[PDB]
This record gives structure tokens, sequence and C-alpha cells, in this order.
């Protein structure tokens, strides 16, 4: 089985920014890419972005950029993704996902293969 | 982003069958045949259970199978228990360059 | 193939004349290539040996 953790559930005030995590292995990270969504409470789910872990390549949905921003670091090999703007509405379980087989001759970016998935971010925000 | 139009809940007694479809617009899945499904289960961590439309990973049961028409694509059912109540997604390949998700459902098998 | 999948911003450069550069990239940044099936080049290179 592959091993994939998250940060734990977390706590801000509103219009604050998010620093989730996410630290899997069993695989070498630079194998597959990585997503991540937004299970919104009690209404249909919504999709953030995706990392490729070897390059500084991003891009996340068409219309969270701005709101989204989201970077790694190799020398200790983790990725964090953020989001300012954060209201009382939009309190969900925030889920680490991995994607694709990274290929240098054609682009699995978007694949939604997602054989992985994360144990659950849970943010919840108050005054 | 268009949040496809699942329909929010078809079920009936267990052993029937059932099509839960998602709709979008002609740009999306016209041109791949990039869909998969995904399940939800009081809070825990979601399940994967087909992929690239009709195709199964592994620890799958048949009863579900995948379908497409143009605009829109479907997770076929037959044979329900108790169960296989889940919230139910669609996510799938939604243009430069990204996947977008459907308005999700729950089967409501009666018992 | 050129799997980067490009666009097209335009430009106009003095009166009444274009010229077209390539625009934002979608997707991931993959790099350009053919591909050949090594046994049918291999062999050719076999049969062009043996002549
Ligand atoms: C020009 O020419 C080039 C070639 O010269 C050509 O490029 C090639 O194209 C191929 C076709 O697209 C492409 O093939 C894909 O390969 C994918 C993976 O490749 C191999 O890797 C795995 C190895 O597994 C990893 O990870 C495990 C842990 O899981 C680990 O234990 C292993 O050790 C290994 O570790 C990694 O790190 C190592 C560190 O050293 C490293 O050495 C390893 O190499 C590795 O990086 C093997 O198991 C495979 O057999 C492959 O041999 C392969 O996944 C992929 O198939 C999937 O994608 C298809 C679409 O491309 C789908 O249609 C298909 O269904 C497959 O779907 C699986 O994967 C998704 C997730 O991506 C999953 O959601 C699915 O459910 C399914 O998973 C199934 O298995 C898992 C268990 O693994 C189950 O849990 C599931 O339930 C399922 O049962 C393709 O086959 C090839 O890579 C590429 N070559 C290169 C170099 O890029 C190019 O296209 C040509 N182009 C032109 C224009 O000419
Ligand atoms: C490879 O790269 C190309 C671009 O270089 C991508 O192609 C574009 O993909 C985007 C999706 O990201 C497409 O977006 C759609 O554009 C439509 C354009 O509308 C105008 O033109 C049409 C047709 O002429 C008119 O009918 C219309 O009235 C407008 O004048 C939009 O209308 C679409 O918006 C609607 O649908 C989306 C969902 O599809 C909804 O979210 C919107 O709210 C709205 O209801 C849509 O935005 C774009 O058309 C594509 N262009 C071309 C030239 O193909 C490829 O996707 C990319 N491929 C990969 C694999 O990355
Ligand atoms: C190549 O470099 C050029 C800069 O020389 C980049 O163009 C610049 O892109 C920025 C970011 O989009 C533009 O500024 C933005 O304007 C919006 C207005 O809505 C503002 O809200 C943003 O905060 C930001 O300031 C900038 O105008 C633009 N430069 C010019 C001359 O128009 C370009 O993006 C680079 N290429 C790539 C692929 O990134």
């Amino acid at each position: 089985q592959v091993q994939l953790v998250q940060s734990g559930a977390e706590v801000k005030n509103p219009g604050a920014s998010v620093k989730v995590s996410c630290a899997p292995s069993g695989y070498t990270f630079t194998d597959f890419y990585i997503h991540w969504v937004r299970l919104a409470p009690g209404q249909g789910l919504e999709w953030l972005g995706w990392m490729n872990p070897k390059t500084g390549r991003t891009n996340q949905g068409q219309n969270f950029q701005g709101r989204v921003t989201m970077t790694r670091d190799t020398s200790i090999g983790t990725a964090y993704m953020e989001l300012r703007s954060l209201t009382s509405d939009d309190t969900a379980v925030y889920y680490c996902v991995t994607g694709a087989w990274i290929s240098d001759y054609y682009d699995s970016s978007y694949y939604p293969n997602f054989d992985h998935w994360g144990q659950g971010t849970l943010v919840t925000v108050s005054s | 982003l268009p949040v496809l139009t699942q329909p929010a809940s078809v079920s009936g007694s267990p052993g029937q069958s059932i099509t839960i479809s998602c709709t979008g617009t002609i740009y999306d899945v016209g041109k791949f045949d990039l869909v998969s499904w995904y399940q939800h289960h009081p809070g825990k961590a979601p399940k994967y259970l087909i992929y690239e439309v009709k195709k199964w990973p592994s620890g799958v049961s048949h009863r579900f199978s995948g379908s497409k028409s143009g605009n829109t694509a479907s997770l076929t059912i037959s044979g329900l228990q108790v169960e296989d109540e889940a919230d139910y997604y669609c996510c799938s390949f939604g243009g430069s360059a990204a996947v977008v998700c459907g308005g999700g459902t729950k089967v409501t098998v009666l018992g | 193939t050129r799997p980067n999948n490009n666009t097209r911003k335009s430009v106009r450069i003095g009166p009444g004349q274009t010229f077209y550069a390539t625009g934002d990239i979608i997707g991931d940044i993959k790099q350009a290539h053919c591909n050949i099936s090594e046994e049918k080049w291999n062999d050719t290179l076999q049969k062009v040996g043996i002549e």
C-alpha cells in the first residue's frame, strides 16, 4: 500500500491564509502529479490545482487564481498549498490527491487517474 | 465553472438498476475519454472505482460500468444493496488545463 | 509530435500588416520529439549491411 499523509485539521480566522500539507512516500515523489480539491459541506466538490513535483510549473482552477498559490521544496521533499480570502461558507475538507505518472514526451497532468487520496484536512473558521 | 448536472438522487429497493449521469458542454469531453468517478461515506476518505470512462482500477465489482454520448457520461449500475449508498461524484477534463466536477448525488436506496 | 499545445497571440506592426508570436502555453511544458520502432530500423540497418 502506498504511504500518503496530509497536515491534520486546521483552524484560522476568515480572510486569513492556510498552508495545508502533503508528504507521501512509497514512490519517488517526482513520479506522479499532486492534485487538490475542496469537498463542499453538502454540495458538489470543487477543484483547486495541480503540482508538477519535478518542476516549477503550476496550474489552478479558472476561478481560484489569485486566491490560491502553491509551492514545493526539495530539501525536505514536501509541497504546500495556500488559499487566501477564507469564509465561513467555504469551510470544507481539503484533500490531497495523487495524479498520473510523469512522462517527459506527453502531458498527463490533467488526467483524473486519482488512485490515492489523503486523509482529509478539515478547515473551519470563526471570528 | 460548470457544475455538471448530476441528478441529486436516483434509487429504489435493493436489486434495482440506475444510471448516474452528469452532462456538460460541447468542449469538455468531446475530445477526450478522461472521466473518473469517486465515493464518499459518512466523512471517511474517498474511494476510486471507475476511470477512463469505462475502465476498472482493480477491487471493484463489475456492477459499476461506464457509458458516454457527446456532452454526457454515466455510471451504470445494477444489483444494489444498502452498503452501496454513498455520495457519488463525477470529475472529468474541463479545458485549459484542469478538471471540473459535478454537483454530486446520493443513491438513496431504500430499506 | 510537439506535446506543448501552444496558442496564437496577435500583434500589429506598422500600418496594416501583422505578424504572430506564440501566446501563453496551456498545460505542462513537455519536450518535443520523434519516435522510431528500433526493431524495424535495426532490421533495415542489417539489410543494408549485408549489401
Ligand atoms: C515515444 O516513445 C516513448 C518511449 O520511448 C513513449 O513514452 C512511453 O509511453 C507509454 C505509453 O503512454 C508510457 O506508459 C505508461 O507507463 C506508466 C508507468 O510506467 C511504468 O511504471 C510502473 C512502475 O510503478 C512505479 O511505482 C510503484 C508503486 O506503485 C513502485 O513500486 C515501482 O518501483 C515504480 O517506481 C517508480 O520509481 C522508480 C524509481 O527508480 C522508477 O525506476 C520507476 O520507473 C517508477 O518511476 C509499472 O508498474 C508500469 O507497468 C509501467 O511499466 C503506466 O502506469 C501507464 O499506464 C497507465 O496509464 C495509461 C495511460 O497512459 C492508462 O490507460 C492505464 O490504464 C494505466 O493506468 C494505471 O495508472 C493509473 C494512474 O496513472 C491508475 O489510476 C490506474 O488505475 C492504473 O493503475 C493500475 O495499477 C495500479 C497498481 O500500480 C492499481 O492500483 C490500479 O487499480 C490499476 O490496476 C502507461 O503504461 C511510458 O511510461 C512512456 N515512457 C516514458 C519513458 O515516458 C512516448 O509515448 C512515445 N511518443 C510518441 C509520440 O512516439
Ligand atoms: C489546448 O489549447 C487550446 C487553446 O490553445 C484549448 O482550447 C480551448 O479550451 C478552452 C477550455 O479551457 C475552450 O474554452 C471555451 O471557449 C468558448 C469560446 O466561446 C466563444 O467562441 C464560441 C465558438 O466560436 C462561441 O460560440 C461563443 O459564444 C464565444 O464567442 C467558451 O464559450 C466556453 O465557455 C462556456 O463553456 C465553459 C465550459 O466549457 C463554461 O465554463 C463557460 O461558463 C461557458 O458556459 C469555453 O470557455 C476554448 O474554446 C478552446 N479553444 C480552442 C480554439 O480550442 C484546449 O482545451 C487545450 N487542450 C488541452 C488538452 O490542454
Ligand atoms: C513575459 O513577460 C511579460 C512582462 O514583460 C509578462 O507580461 C506581463 O504580465 C503581467 C502579469 O499578467 C501583467 O501585469 C498584470 O496586469 C493585471 C491587470 O489585470 C494586474 O491585475 C496584475 O496584478 C498584473 O499587474 C503585465 O501587464 C504584462 N506586461 C505587459 C507589458 O502587458 C508576460 O506574462 C510574460 N510571459 C508569460 C508567459 O508569463
